[PDB]
């Protein structure tokens, strides 16, 4: 069933599995007309699928030409995010099937299990972990590839860059979602934390800067420091 | 007017002949309930005084035979059995007349209730759906579980009704999943109707057998089963007109008839819900909105 803190470590055992996000699927800017009603205007978005062993991340960008014409955008994109994530499925060699995609809202349960009905096997699963991964649009290279594009369009990264060089899986996933949380509860202090030395760069090839070991210890505690403050700031205490 | 003679009444037992019920007591002088309407099936049931478990009891048809009970001790129930004998029948039938060791089925001249109840079903559908064929009556009772049910252990005592499932391949073509899955009408009219129930009766024959072994037996994949079928007219945006208007008929005398303390084991808050105030159909069913909210208001 549900995936939640106490059965967190199955998420770097050696089964096939996707997290899938459709929080930026459907975007909008909502405006006043002329008239000075209100209307929204799309902007692109993008399914975010991460396998959350290896760092690959499946980012299929939606461009705002498929909600041309049609009504009821926010179900649509539910069922638009499922139809991707089949397509994806599909297109993948049998031994990188997943064997689960857990979704990280439970109203993409019933579109993903429905477009999945061949797939009877891949188990569809529900978290009840709050993962930040809203906030992917804050990652500059993420944000500019979904931006810029002029078509539908599926690009891969891994979001972990090079750390599984150094690190397991369960601590790259720790340090993904501690980055994104901070990046979720205030972005400009996140991004300073995360700029402010010139010296430390992020390769053409890499989303994040790079660090030293010790670099990413202080770097850590300055986003739970963020994350931390933020909650009082925010609760007074 | 037709008769179903009993051979005794060695054990004390609740019997109930469609919504009318009579109590009989341990070697009571009692010998069967005369006077059933011809033209109708018809459904004789039994809770024994001392074990409420298992309500149990036949479907039957006057018209296809002479049908009997007689209480078996060895398996401990009221059978209904078939006399051959035609001339030894009627020659029963008149000495318990005589000697009026029979009840009467009570209908009035002005109560529609069982043929509004029965309005759809058949014999020979509920023969394909409880499955014993050497008998032109079927044995239903509380634990008999639905072939949808084995799939979620004994094949030969099932009630095989037809499988409705939404989120199935059947019920989803490729590439129209969201538009079958959120307008049912392609499931319900091509796959069901057109496909596998051929019309409109048979599709409300099975849902009115359901409600009704729900309702005597508390079986519970009948209610499901009800519900279902319920549920698949409700979420379809294009069904006949004619359907529509027979549904709310139907779920009327459905409501109408069901006990008042049966309610809440009977009736599934979410498809009732669902169905008269979200679905396609929610202002299509005038007659069933109005009973169910004047009767029971706490379910909505
Ligand atoms: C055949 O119905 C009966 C038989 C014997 C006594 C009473 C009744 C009628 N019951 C009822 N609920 O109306």
């Amino acid at each position: 069933g549900a995936m939640n803190s106490s059965n967190y470590a199955e998420l770097f055992n050696n089964d096939i599995k996707l997290f899938v996000d459709d929080t930026n699927v459907y975007r909008v800017t909502v405006h006043k007309t002329f008239e000075g009603n209100v209307a929204t205007k799309a902007i692109n978005g993008c399914i975010f699928t991460l396998n959350p062993k290896t760092g690959h991340l499946f980012l299929k960008i939606i461009h705002t030409s498929v909600w041309a014409g049609q009504k009821r955008l926010s179900q649509l994109a539910k069922w638009k995010t499922a139809e991707e994530v089949s397509a994806l499925v599909r297109s993948l060699p049998k031994e990188e099937q997943p064997k689960q995609i857990i979704v990280t809202r439970k109203a993409m349960l019933d579109p993903l299990e429905v477009h999945m009905l061949d797939f009877p096997n891949i188990a569809i699963r529900p978290t009840e972990l709050r993962l930040p991964f809203s906030a992917a649009m804050s990652i500059d290279k993420l944000s500019d590839v979904v931006m810029k594009a002029t078509e539908p369009q599926m690009v891969l990264f891994n979001i972990y860059d090079d750390w599984l060089d150094r690190i397991s899986s369960y601590t790259a996933f720790s340090r993904l979602t501690l980055l994104l949380r901070a990046l979720k509860t205030n972005e400009e202090s996140a991004k300073m934390i995360l700029l402010s030395d010139p010296t430390i760069t992020i390769k053409s090839y890499h989303l994040w800067p790079s660090f030293t070991d010790e670099q990413w210890i202080t770097i850590e505690s300055q986003m739970r420091d963020l994350i931390l403050t933020e909650y009082g700031r925010k609760y007074n205490v | 007017m037709n008769t179903v003679p009993f051979t005794s009444a060695p054990i004390e037992v609740t019997i109930g002949i469609d919504q009318y019920s009579f109590n009989v007591k341990e070697n009571q002088p009692f010998h069967g309930i005369k006077d059933i309407p011809i033209g109708h099936v018809h459904v004789i049931h039994f809770q024994h005084a001392d074990n409420s478990s298992m309500r149990y009891g036949y479907w039957f048809d006057c018209r296809m035979g002479n049908f009997y009970i007689q209480y078996d001790p060895k398996d401990g129930l009221y059978k209904m059995m078939e006399e051959r004998d035609g001339a030894k029948f009627e020659n029963i039938v008149h000495n318990f007349k005589e000697r009026q060791m029979m009840v009467s089925y009570p209908k009035i001249d002005e109560d529609d209730t069982w043929y509004n109840l029965t309005e759809f079903v058949q014999m020979d559908k509920i023969r394909k759906i409880v499955r014993k064929d050497e008998n032109q009556f079927s044995y239903v009772d509380s634990s008999m579980t639905t072939v949808q049910e084995n799939e979620l252990s004994d094949p030969a005592h099932s009630l095989n009704y037809t499988v409705i499932n939404f989120k199935s391949r059947e019920a989803i073509r490729p590439g129209h999943e969201m538009e079958d899955f959120l307008d049912k009408s392609y499931y319900l009219n091509t796959v069901m109707l057109q496909g596998i129930f051929k019309n409109s009766s048979n599709y409300f024959g099975e849902l009115q057998f359901a409600f009704l072994n729900a309702m005597f037996f508390g079986n519970y994949g009948s209610s499901l089963q009800w519900h279902a079928m319920i549920e698949l007219i409700c979420s379809s945006a294009t069904v006949p007109k004619h359907m529509l208007d027979k549904l709310d008929e139907i779920l009327y005398y459905q409501i109408k008839t069901l006990p008042e303390q049966y309610s809440d084991i009977l009736l599934n808050e979410r498809v009732w819900n669902i169905c008269l105030y979200s679905s396609f159909q929610k202002n299509s069913l005038h007659n069933t909105e109005k009973i169910m909210e004047n009767k029971y208001p706490e379910l909505l």
